[PDB]
RNA sequence: GCCCGGAUAGCUCAGGGUAGAGCAGGGGAUUGAAAAUCCCCGUGUCCUUGGUUCGAUUCCGAGUCCGGGCACCA
RNA sequence: UGGGAGAGGGUGGUGGAAUUCCCGGAGUAGCGGUGAAAUGCGCAGAUACCGGGAGGAACGCCGAUGGCGAAGGCAGCCAC
RNA sequence: GGGCCUGACUGCGAGGCCUGCAAGCCGAGCAGGGGCGAAAGCCGGGCCUAGUGAACCGGUGGUCCCGUGUGGAAGGGCCAU
RNA sequence: UGGUGUUGGCUCUUGGUCGCGCCUGCGUAGGAUAGGUGGGAGCCUGUGAACCCCCGCCUCCGGGUGGGGGGGAGGCGCCGGUGAAAUACCACCCUGGCGCGGCUGGGGGCCUAACCCUCGGAUGGGGGGACAGCGCUUGGCGGGCAGUUUGACUGGGGCGGU
RNA sequence: CGUAGGGUUAGGCGGGACCUAAGGUGAAGCCGAAAGGCGUAGCCGAAGGGCAGCCGGUUAAUAUUCCGGCCCUUCCCGCAG
RNA sequence: GUAGGGAAACCGAGUCCGAACAGGGCGCAGCGGCCGCAAAGUCCGCGGCCGUGGACCCGAAACCGGGCGAGCUAGCCCUGGCCAGGGUGAAGCUGGGGUGAGACCCAGUGGAGGCCCGAACCGGUGGGGGAUGCAAACCCCUCGGAUGAGCUGGGGCUAGGAGUGAAAAGCUAACCGAGCCCGGAGAUAGCUGGUUCUCCCCGAAAUGACUUUAGGGUCAGCCUCAGGCG
RNA sequence: UGGUUCGUGGAGCCAUGGGGGAAUCUGGGCGGACCACCGCCUAAGGCUAAGUACUCCGGGUGACCGAUAGCGCACCAGUAC
RNA sequence: AGCCGGUAGCGGGCGUGGAUCCCUGGAUGUCCGAAUGGGGGAACCCGGCCGGCGGGAACGCCGGUCACCGCGCGCGCGGGGGGAACCUGGGGAACUGAAACAUCUCAGUACCCAGAGGAGAGGAAAGAGAAAUCGACUCCCUGAGUAGCGGCGAGCGA
């Protein structure tokens, strides 16, 4: 008897997995217990509209994410900083190249979702990885001057 | 046992014929019949308890039409079934037959 | 009729490369006897036929005879 | 009055050896029994071996030419 | 008693015996293909009279007659047992 | 009382058939452990040989064999001796093995959730448990019950005889 | 016996507006081709439980029933505690 | 009806069996002068007999279905009631005796018991009577039980292959080896009985064969009628 | 297993208590086992007058009865008993 | 033009201003009965609720209402029971016949039950069956005692 899982089991397979049971597990301990459900022909197709729902939430973020990538590989952000020829006097934090961006570029960004433990204490040119999503980890060049 | 809530079978008549004899396509003379007598078939009825709604429910039920139960039930996602009586949700359940 | 099998020394029980063993029998040993026991000795187309094989208890086929087993009977 | 030895008796407990049966395991062509045999038991797996269990009866060594009791009779150990 | 043989035939059968029916019995002669005999001829078991069982149901060999729209087949019929 | 339905989960050990893998096969004659046949003068070996330690092994007790640790130009065939039958390699197979995979069927242990019982408390707890019960089907026992049969002749009927 | 007329008077007697027994019926529920069979509660069900009237007189015919005498029960409303 | 023969295919005044042009089975067919009558055959009426129906009428013992009965009787359930009077004198208890203590013995008290005698009540042993009875089980005398496994009132439950039964196949409404009523139903009866006006002619049989047949049948024999023959 | 003329028969068809269990026209059922060919028809939802049966009731009519007949009852009968 | 039933009589009345009587509709319609407020040994008994009557609170009477089940979103609508035969469906004998008897017959009859209605069933092809055909069902004649079924018996029978 062919049955939907509604979650993943031992030796059974994977959730949203189509399988092949005895009838009487089924009907006697999957189906009391929310294991599962018997795969008819209604609620089968609706297994492939959440497939398809999900699939179409997925791809769309990947793609939302490569426009920021595209977007932001194509700039500088440009800092100044009170700074003695090398050592700023302050600092340029996560939550600083942020406020800039979305400053100079208008491009909103979460400093929490930016690769930087220590706060930035030296002039120079710096290259630092933003993660908006997964599989799109966005490489953004800064240039703390003076 | 009487008769199937889902599919009507009831009980039926049938004969019992006691033959003997070699069958004529195994080249005996053919069978004959020592007794004819009357006897019940029964449905194969069962039980099957499901929960609908918050309640339990029960159906006496053929073998044959196990399966046609639990399709009832996802029938009857579709119902406002709460709180009805069990008595007055089988009603519904069976309206959708 | 059909299936399953047998047949091997007088009796019986075993068995591709042997014709076996026990029991009955013969003599000897033994006792007081009846024996038990001990040694040796015998007693076969292995049912018949045809073929397989270098060879036949074997393997196959066909009869025969006797076992089994099963069903039917106007 | 103070002591002693003792299977003297009765009641309630309790210990180990052995037999038999039962279950598990391991194993196979005999076991048993006699003057010799037979009946009996064993391939439906006995005998012999190991482990587990149940139950009743009798108390090995000490133990003796011993002890106690009126006699009959009294023997594992413990308390009364 | 012996020699050769298979008529212990096939396809029929005039006419009778007997007889409630059904059965039972005798049978010349014609055809086919044979046996014995030189031939005339004889031979359709046994000197004779007992040694037996209607029909139904089924088995087997043959026939190729029927074959449920059609060709086959299943299953029947017919001859023999 | 078998099969099957209601009837499910996890294990363990099995048997039967199917396909493949690697073997096992030693009466006597003789190198030795010769399946049956056929092919065929080459198979091999740095794509690790002649020797030492582990065994799966099966041993008929003589041996056959593989993977491991050995190992760093060696092997055994045609040749032949007696064979019904030459030995290497290949190949299809016989009678048996086990290894894997397939369908399977058998048992045994456990689990709980169907089903059953029970719990003043019940969408629960406890016990039994895929057994039992119940459906369909198989064969069996079956005067408890049912329908019947149980002949005629005959110096009456039975008995006897026929 | 035929025709006709008359005659049976209860808050307290007996039963009901009270109780339950076997049993019957039976919301819940269980079962059965149909008809129907079961079934805890509940309801019904008495010669059992419970509950207030004794004596006398009177009629042709009733009387613990009418009358007389002396007693008593429940319900309703009110007053008092 | 006009075509039959064959298991059939099929053929056809033929056909089947068969090798047959053999044999055999079964088939094939008007009066007198084109006109009449008669006739194949068929239709309707009438009569005899036969088949199917209850089939000439009456009669079982029985079988089956659906109901009605435990106001009789049998058992059980619930709730009530009844058993005069007399007799016997268990245990225990008390006291006395007894003994180491006891067992035990004696007396008194006590009032047990499917105990005794006997009415009511419940029975029904023997005899007599009764026998178209007083009575479809009674009467007289006698006799059993009578605190019990006792009798009895009222309220209930169990029934037909079923109940109930201290068991007799007893009882289940005056006959129970399977109740009663209605129905299937006009069961069936090879048996027994019965079968109705008149006259005239003829006139049997009681044997054979076969028969779950023997006092019943089929055929033959023997009777009768119609047509034909002579 | 039942239905049908069909009693297991060569046993199809129609129905279905048990087990197994599809497809949507290029799908499916039938034409008497089965196969091929050739045809017929579209299962697993329902409704549908009329022609048909009967006679408690009303009328019409009898080569129907005429009080033991005709209904059990001509009448105060489903009564008396 | 007579009348107050069968039914005369006593005693009293009515009718051409149309009686009696006949047809239709209406009103009344105790109690029981499917019986339905509850109970019950049918035609009896005992209640709740609203309203009324009496002097009326107790008591009683009068009118209304109050069973259960099903269906529809407390309210509505429907069901219940009866009917001589007839009809359909669910169950379903035996005597008898086979000159015994079991398969078979009687017979899907008798009968029980449920249901329906003036009828009921059936009905618009997943049909027939051999015609290159027909064209729902029902009913009558015929086909036909045919085809077949059958201890291939008795019989049954499209
Ligand atoms: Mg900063
Ligand atoms: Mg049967
Ligand atoms: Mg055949
Ligand atoms: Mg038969
Ligand atoms: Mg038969
Ligand atoms: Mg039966
Ligand atoms: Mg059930
Ligand atoms: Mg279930
Ligand atoms: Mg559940
Ligand atoms: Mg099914
Ligand atoms: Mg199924
Ligand atoms: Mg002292
Ligand atoms: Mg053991
Ligand atoms: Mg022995
Ligand atoms: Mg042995
Ligand atoms: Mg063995
Ligand atoms: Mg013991
Ligand atoms: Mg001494
Ligand atoms: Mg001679
Ligand atoms: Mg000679
Ligand atoms: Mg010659
Ligand atoms: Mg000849
Ligand atoms: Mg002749
Ligand atoms: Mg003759
Ligand atoms: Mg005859
Ligand atoms: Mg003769
Ligand atoms: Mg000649
Ligand atoms: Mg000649
Ligand atoms: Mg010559
Ligand atoms: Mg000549
Ligand atoms: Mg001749
Ligand atoms: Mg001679
Ligand atoms: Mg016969
Ligand atoms: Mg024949
Ligand atoms: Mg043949
Ligand atoms: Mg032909
Ligand atoms: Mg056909
Ligand atoms: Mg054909
Ligand atoms: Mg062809
Ligand atoms: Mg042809
Ligand atoms: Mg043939
Ligand atoms: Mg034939
Ligand atoms: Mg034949
Ligand atoms: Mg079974
Ligand atoms: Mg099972
Ligand atoms: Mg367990
Ligand atoms: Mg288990
Ligand atoms: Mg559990
Ligand atoms: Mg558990
Ligand atoms: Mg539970
Ligand atoms: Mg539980
Ligand atoms: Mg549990
Ligand atoms: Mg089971
Ligand atoms: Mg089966
Ligand atoms: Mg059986
Ligand atoms: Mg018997
Ligand atoms: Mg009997
Ligand atoms: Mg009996
Ligand atoms: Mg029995
Ligand atoms: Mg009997
Ligand atoms: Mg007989
Ligand atoms: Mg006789
Ligand atoms: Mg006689
Ligand atoms: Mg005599
Ligand atoms: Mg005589
Ligand atoms: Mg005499
Ligand atoms: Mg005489
Ligand atoms: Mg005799
Ligand atoms: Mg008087
Ligand atoms: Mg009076
Ligand atoms: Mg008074
Ligand atoms: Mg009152
Ligand atoms: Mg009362
Ligand atoms: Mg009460
Ligand atoms: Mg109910
Ligand atoms: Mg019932
Ligand atoms: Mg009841
Ligand atoms: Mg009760
Ligand atoms: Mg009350
Ligand atoms: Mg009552
Ligand atoms: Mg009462
Ligand atoms: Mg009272
Ligand atoms: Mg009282
Ligand atoms: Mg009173
Ligand atoms: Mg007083
Ligand atoms: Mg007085
Ligand atoms: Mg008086
Ligand atoms: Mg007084
Ligand atoms: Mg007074
Ligand atoms: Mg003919
Ligand atoms: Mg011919
Ligand atoms: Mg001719
Ligand atoms: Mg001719
Ligand atoms: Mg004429
Ligand atoms: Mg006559
Ligand atoms: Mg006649
Ligand atoms: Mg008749
Ligand atoms: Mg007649
Ligand atoms: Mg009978
Ligand atoms: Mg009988
Ligand atoms: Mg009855
Ligand atoms: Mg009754
Ligand atoms: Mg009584
Ligand atoms: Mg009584
Ligand atoms: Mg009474
Ligand atoms: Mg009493
Ligand atoms: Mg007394
Ligand atoms: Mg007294
Ligand atoms: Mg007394
Ligand atoms: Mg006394
Ligand atoms: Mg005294
Ligand atoms: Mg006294
Ligand atoms: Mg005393
Ligand atoms: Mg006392
Ligand atoms: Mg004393
Ligand atoms: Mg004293
Ligand atoms: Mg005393
Ligand atoms: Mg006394
Ligand atoms: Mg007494
Ligand atoms: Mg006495
Ligand atoms: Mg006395
Ligand atoms: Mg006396
Ligand atoms: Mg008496
Ligand atoms: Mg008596
Ligand atoms: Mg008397
Ligand atoms: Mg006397
Ligand atoms: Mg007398
Ligand atoms: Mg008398
Ligand atoms: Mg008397
Ligand atoms: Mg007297
Ligand atoms: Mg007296
Ligand atoms: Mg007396
Ligand atoms: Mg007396
Ligand atoms: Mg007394
Ligand atoms: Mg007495
Ligand atoms: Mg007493
Ligand atoms: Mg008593
Ligand atoms: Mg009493
Ligand atoms: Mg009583
Ligand atoms: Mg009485
Ligand atoms: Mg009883
Ligand atoms: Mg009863
Ligand atoms: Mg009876
Ligand atoms: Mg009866
Ligand atoms: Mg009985
Ligand atoms: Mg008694
Ligand atoms: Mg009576
Ligand atoms: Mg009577
Ligand atoms: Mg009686
Ligand atoms: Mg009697
Ligand atoms: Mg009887
Ligand atoms: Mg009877
Ligand atoms: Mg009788
Ligand atoms: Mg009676
Ligand atoms: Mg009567
Ligand atoms: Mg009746
Ligand atoms: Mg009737
Ligand atoms: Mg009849
Ligand atoms: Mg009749
Ligand atoms: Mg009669
Ligand atoms: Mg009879
Ligand atoms: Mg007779
Ligand atoms: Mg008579
Ligand atoms: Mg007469
Ligand atoms: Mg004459
Ligand atoms: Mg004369
Ligand atoms: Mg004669
Ligand atoms: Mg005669
Ligand atoms: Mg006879
Ligand atoms: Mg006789
Ligand atoms: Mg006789
Ligand atoms: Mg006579
Ligand atoms: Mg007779
Ligand atoms: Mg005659
Ligand atoms: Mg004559
Ligand atoms: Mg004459
Ligand atoms: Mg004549
Ligand atoms: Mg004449
Ligand atoms: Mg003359
Ligand atoms: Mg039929
Ligand atoms: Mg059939
Ligand atoms: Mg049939
Ligand atoms: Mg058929
Ligand atoms: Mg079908
Ligand atoms: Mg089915
Ligand atoms: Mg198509
Ligand atoms: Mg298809
Ligand atoms: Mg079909
Ligand atoms: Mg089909
Ligand atoms: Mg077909
Ligand atoms: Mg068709
Ligand atoms: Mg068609
Ligand atoms: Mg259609
Ligand atoms: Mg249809
Ligand atoms: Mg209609
Ligand atoms: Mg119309
Ligand atoms: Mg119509
Ligand atoms: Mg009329
Ligand atoms: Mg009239
Ligand atoms: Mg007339
Ligand atoms: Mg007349
Ligand atoms: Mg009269
Ligand atoms: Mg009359
Ligand atoms: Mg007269
Ligand atoms: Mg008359
Ligand atoms: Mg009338
Ligand atoms: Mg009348
Ligand atoms: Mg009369
Ligand atoms: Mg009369
Ligand atoms: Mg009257
Ligand atoms: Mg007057
Ligand atoms: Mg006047
Ligand atoms: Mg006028
Ligand atoms: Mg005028
Ligand atoms: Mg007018
Ligand atoms: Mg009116
Ligand atoms: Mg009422
Ligand atoms: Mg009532
Ligand atoms: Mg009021
Ligand atoms: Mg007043
Ligand atoms: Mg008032
Ligand atoms: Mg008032
Ligand atoms: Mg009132
Ligand atoms: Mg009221
Ligand atoms: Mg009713
Ligand atoms: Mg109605
Ligand atoms: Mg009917
Ligand atoms: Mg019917
Ligand atoms: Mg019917
Ligand atoms: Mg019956
Ligand atoms: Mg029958
Ligand atoms: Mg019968
Ligand atoms: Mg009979
Ligand atoms: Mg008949
Ligand atoms: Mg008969
Ligand atoms: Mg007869
Ligand atoms: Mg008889
Ligand atoms: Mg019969
Ligand atoms: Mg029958
Ligand atoms: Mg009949
Ligand atoms: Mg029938
Ligand atoms: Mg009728
Ligand atoms: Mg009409
Ligand atoms: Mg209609
Ligand atoms: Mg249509
Ligand atoms: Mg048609
Ligand atoms: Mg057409
Ligand atoms: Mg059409
Ligand atoms: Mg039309
Ligand atoms: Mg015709
Ligand atoms: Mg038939
Ligand atoms: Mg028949
Ligand atoms: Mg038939
Ligand atoms: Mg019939
Ligand atoms: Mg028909």
């Amino acid at each position: 008897m062919k049955v939907i899982l509604l979650e993943p089991l031992e030796n059974l397979g994977d959730v949203g997995q189509v399988v092949d049971v005895k009838p009487g597990y089924a009907r006697n301990y999957l189906l009391p217990r929310g294991l599962a459900v018997l795969a008819t022909e209604s609620n089968l197709k609706a297994l492939e509209a959440r497939i398809r729902a999900q699939a179409k939430r997925l791809a769309e973020r990947k793609a939302e994410a490569e426009r920021l990538k595209e977007i932001l590989e194509n700039l500088t952000l440009t800092i100044p900083v009170r700074a003695g020829e090398t050592k700023i006097y302050g600092s340029v934090t996560a939550k600083d190249i942020a406020e800039a961006l979305s400053r100079q570029h208008g491009v909103t960004i979460d400093p929490k979702r930016l690769a930087l433990e220590k706060p930035i204490k030296e002039l120079g040119e710096y290259v630092l990885t933003y993660k908006p999503h997964p599989e799109v980890p966005i490489q953004l060049k800064v240039s703390v001057v003076a | 046992s009487k008769v199937c809530e889902i599919s009507g079978k009831r009980p039926i008549v049938a004969n019992s014929i006691q033959r003997r004899g070699k069958a004529k396509r195994e080249g005996g003379v053919g069978k004959k019949t020592t007794g004819i007598s009357k006897r019940r078939q029964y449905p194969n009825l069962q039980k099957v308890r499901v929960r609908v709604a918050g309640q339990e429910i029960t159906f006496r039920v053929a073998a044959s039409h196990i399966p046609k139960v639990y399709e009832l039930v996802e029938r009857a996602k579709g119902l406002k079934l709460e709180g009805l009586s069990p008595k007055e949700i089988k009603k519904e359940l069976l309206k959708l037959l």
